[PDB]
């Protein structure tokens, strides 16, 4: 169980800048994909996430309509669209599983921790 | 969850004046706090993050303290670019609630 | 900032008179149980005046 982002890099804030991370060493399931961010020095912050059978997909309090994700189960790979960026998205990104798709109680999830590439940007 | 709310709901001051904005909450806070400024039909805008930190191209007259339960924010001076309606909210547990808004108009 | 001066944020009860508080342990913790991990609703309770 093997998480590797990439993605992250510097650029103009309102600029777009797609972000992924691949699953390896992962069975194949219905487990709900998360992500967290960062701010170096500050606490944990969660963003957003897709549970099982497509759809139910939420988010944070305050990137509400401004963020797009989508599934792809064959590749593996899973990728976040990045629109209406601000100076304060400057965080490090984590992508997590949580390991967890049972039937009966699936809350509760182990968020497991990849690298994490972090993101840079400068006004 | 957590019932906030803040004090005034509307604020009214010229330029160069010293106003301040306060809110509370309901359950321990301590210093996790964040402070938004959106304009009317634009994106938010965060300026003070923790209560004490300055954040990065957020001009330094905006200055706040405050732990436990009462929190504050201060202004040392106020600008054209000032006049907007102001948020805070909390960032400890589960799902988050916002404030019901203050505002700033020219008096 | 050569930090230190580690304090406590957190603990189960109230501290009584005369008493030394040693252990490194997850704070509180109501609702999930932390298991050893500080990830989310997990803190260590050390902080440091900075």
């Amino acid at each position: 169980v093997q998480l590797v982002e990439s993605g992250g890099g510097l650029v103009q804030p309102g600029r777009s800048l797609r972000l992924s991370c691949a699953a390896s060493g992962f069975n194949f399931d219905d487990y709900a994909m998360h992500w967290a961010r960062q701010v170096p020095g500050k606490g944990l912050e969660w963003v957003s996430g897709i549970s099982g059978n497509s759809g139910s997909v939420e988010y944070a309090d305050s990137v509400k309509g401004r963020f797009a994700m989508s599934r792809d189960n064959a590749k593996n790979s899973l990728y976040l669209e990045m629109n209406s960026l601000r100076t304060e998205d400057t965080a490090l990104y984590y992508c997590a599983k949580e390991t967890t798709p049972w039937g009966i109680y699936r809350s509760g999830g182990l968020d497991v921790w990849g690298q994490g590439t972090t993101v840079t940007v400068s006004s | 969850d957590i019932q906030m709310t803040q004090s005034p709901s509307s604020l009214s001051a010229s330029v160069g004046d010293r106003v301040t904005i306060t809110c509370r909450a309901s359950q321990s806070i301590h210093s996790f706090l964040s402070w938004y400024q959106q304009k009317p039909g634009k994106a938010p805008k965060l300026l003070i993050n923790s209560a004490s930190t300055l954040q990065s191209g957020v001009p330094p007259w905006f200055s706040g303290s405050g732990s436990g339960t009462d929190f504050t924010l201060t202004i040392s001076s106020l600008q054209p670019e000032d006049f907007a309606t102001y948020y805070c909210q909390q960032s400890y547990i589960a799902p988050w609630t916002f404030g019901q808004g203050t505002k700033v108009e020219i008096k | 900032g050569n930090y230190n001066y580690l304090y406590r944020l957190f603990r189960k009860s109230n501290l009584k008179p005369f008493e030394r508080d040693i252990s490194t342990e997850i704070y509180q913790a109501g609702s999930t149980p932390c298991n050893g991990v500080e990830g989310f609703n997990c803190y260590f309770p050390l902080q440091s005046y900075g």
